[PDB]
């Protein structure tokens, strides 16, 4: 506040609330995984170079 | 509950801190603002800032006098601040001298607009007036800010100075020889009701009695002239609607030995007044007398 | 030390919106039958005198009376009521339909809307139901009492169209930014009995005073010492143009008919203003009674 003179409109005495909130963004990136790869990968075959 | 703090003896509202002084010391901190002694503490009176157009203020810097706001129909500016001093230019009983005195010192637009909004009936005129009290200081600007008490006494800040009431000298008006111990003030409005005209008179009366039955006994002893008009009103003009033929309400109380007679000086124009020095605002109710 | 209040307990269980609703009415107006120490919460307010056969003037008659007090703090299980006195300023809320201003004086008046009500949302309960008296202005209190005396003396030949219309435009106020209607006393072409008995000895107080008088001067003519008996007759004269049990009962049931007045002929200011708070819904109002 600031003050002023005798009889000129001076100020309340002010306060104030101020409140945020937060937003959602979620993100995605999807993929997918080669059938031959996956069954070569998570099977095991013989012993070939 | 033990016989220590029940019993104990009533304090003193001044004796112990403040509450600000010991807020601040229970921290310990230091601030600029001085807070040892704080001003205004002991008042007994009641305080009222009211504004007030500057069209109205006049004969008001000096410290003590009347505050009578009027209704208005209109919706804005509605109620008016009139002093005590402007209400008698409408009122046929301060004689023509004096009235022609203070009309040529009230020049303005809201005090001749007050002037012109009394000018309707008489009946509703006992309606628009209702007393606001007193007022101590003013400002000076041109919105000035009066401070209005209401009830108690009516004094300067730090009790050095008591601050009296000014009432005119046409108006005041005592119904005996000898006073009493003390006197309460009143305010008398009385309609003599003639034929074209109704313009009133306003009287102030410091009488010591106190029963208000046995005072307007003295009433109806001291205005015989205006029920006497009042009834003959009612018996020239039938099917017409007057009432409320003399209108008395308390204005606080004096103590009946400060009473003479002093000077105004504002704008080079002495009015002279009795003042009553040691002065008391206490309010009251409109009554009537029929 | 503290100060001379009212507890006021709460025999209804409490919850949180209750609480808050009831914290908004911090300096609020509230009438109390006589001034104890311990109160139950049925006695505050008017809904213990609400009912169906009587109507206004009754509750106008029980609040002349009332002890009223303000609200001063809210918290569990207890509600301090400040007992106010005559001569200090206290804050008093606007719960009433009308702004103020600096200088009105004020007077308590029951709210002119019953038990059913569309727009009231206060302190319910499972039967217990706040209302709280309005404080108008004393011009608006005289003319609503004045107007619905005047509307209630017309209570008896709502046939006729004329009379229906000076009710239909006499069921309304005007005041400062104020379309206010007030309802009527007749409800279904019965009257509440307390009305009648009102509007009944405002009649027979006329009738009394218009026919007795003229006798009484013509007894009272031979010792005119003073200007006013000759006009006094001379009126009676203009309005044209005995056993002394009779006129014993009449004086007597004339004194007593205007005795059961006082409640409409006058009352007493109660507040009166000091100043009024931005927004207007407060003021601090120096008590006097």
């Amino acid at each position: 506040r600031v003050a002023s003179g005798a009889g000129l409109p001076t100020s309340r005495q002010t306060t104030i609330m101020v409140t945020k909130y937060s937003e959602k963004s979620p993100i995605t990136i999807p993929f997918e995984l080669s059938a031959a790869c996956l069954t070569y990968l998570r099977e095991t075959f013989e012993g070939t170079i | 509950m033990d016989a220590r703090a029940v019993a104990k003896r009533p304090r003193d509202p001044a004796d112990e801190d403040n509450e600000l002084v010991t807020a601040l010391k229970a921290k310990r901190e230091v601030n600029t603002i001085s807070v040892r002694y704080l001003y205004h503490a002991d008042h007994q009176a009641l305080t009222a800032r009211f504004f007030v157009p500057e069209g109205l203020v006049e004969f008001e810097a000096q410290p003590g006098a009347l505050l009578i706001r009027m209704e208005t129909g209109c919706d804005s500016p509605r109620h008016l601040y009139i002093s005590l001093y402007l209400l008698g230019i409408r009122a046929s009983n301060v004689s023509a001298s004096t009235r022609c005195l203070l009309e040529s010192v009230y020049t303005a637009s809201a005090a001749r607009a007050a002037l012109q909004w009394l000018d309707l009936g008489p009946h509703l005129l006992h309606r628009r007036l209702e007393t606001l009290g007193c007022v101590k200081t003013v400002s000076l600007g041109i919105t000035s800010l009066l401070t209005c008490v209401m009830r108690g006494y009516l004094y300067n800040t730090l009790k050095t100075e008591v601050f009296a009431l000014m009432i005119p000298k046409d108006m005041y008006l005592t119904w005996e020889e000898t006073r009493g111990r003390l006197q309460y003030v009143y305010l008398i409005i009385v309609y003599d009701y003639d034929g074209p005209e109704t313009r009133p008179g306003i009287y102030v009366l410091t009488s010591s009695i106190a029963h208000w039955q046995t005072l307007v006994d003295v009433a109806r002893g001291k205005f015989a002239r205006e029920r006497c008009s009042f009834v003959n009103r009612r018996i020239t003009r039938p099917r017409q609607i007057p009432l409320c033929t003399g209108v008395i309400q308390k204005l606080g109380w004096c103590l009946a030995d400060d009473i003479h007679t002093s000077f105004l000086v504002h704008k080079e124009l002495k009015l002279s007044v009795v003042r009553l020095d040691n002065f008391s605002v206490e309010l009251g109710d409109f009554r009537e007398f029929v | 030390a503290m100060e001379a209040n009212i507890f006021c307990t709460f025999d209804h269980k409490l919850s949180i919106a209750d609480v808050g609703k009831l914290t908004k009415l911090v300096a609020a107006v509230v009438p109390i039958p006589q001034r104890l120490h311990l109160i139950k919460h049925y006695q505050l307010g008017l809904h213990q005198f609400v009912d169906h056969t009587r109507g206004y003037v009754r509750l106008r008659g029980l609040l002349r009376n009332m002890t009223l007090t303000l609200m001063r703090r809210v918290e569990g299980n207890q509600i301090l009521l400040h007992v106010p006195t005559h001569g200090l300023l206290y804050t008093v809320l606007n719960t009433g339909p009308v702004t103020w201003e600096k200088g009105d004086a004020l007077c308590v008046l029951p709210p002119l809307f019953h038990g059913p009500l569309a727009r009231e949302n206060l302190l319910t309960l499972g039967q217990w139901e706040l209302v709280l008296p309005w404080i108008v202005p004393m011009p608006l209190a005289l003319e609503i009492n004045q107007r619905l005396l005047i509307m209630g003396l017309f209570s008896l030949d709502r046939s006729y169209e004329e009379v229906k219309a000076a009710v239909q435009q006499l069921q309304t106020i005007t005041f400062r930014d104020a379309t206010f209607t007030i309802p009527d006393p007749v409800i279904d072409q019965h009257l509440l009995i307390d009305m009648k008995t009102a509007c009944l000895s405002m009649s027979m107080v006329a009738n009394l005073a218009s026919e007795l008088t003229m006798t009484y001067v013509r007894k009272l003519a031979l010792e005119d010492s003073s200007m006013l008996l000759v006009k006094c007759q001379e009126l009676l004269m203009r309005l044209d143009r005995v056993s002394p049990d009779d006129e014993i009962a009449r004086l007597s049931a004339l004194f007593v008919m205007l005795r059961q007045l006082d409640d409409l002929i006058r009352e007493q200011v109660v507040f009166t203003v000091c100043d009024v708070s931005p927004d207007n819904k407060s003021a601090t109002c120096i008590f006097k009674g």
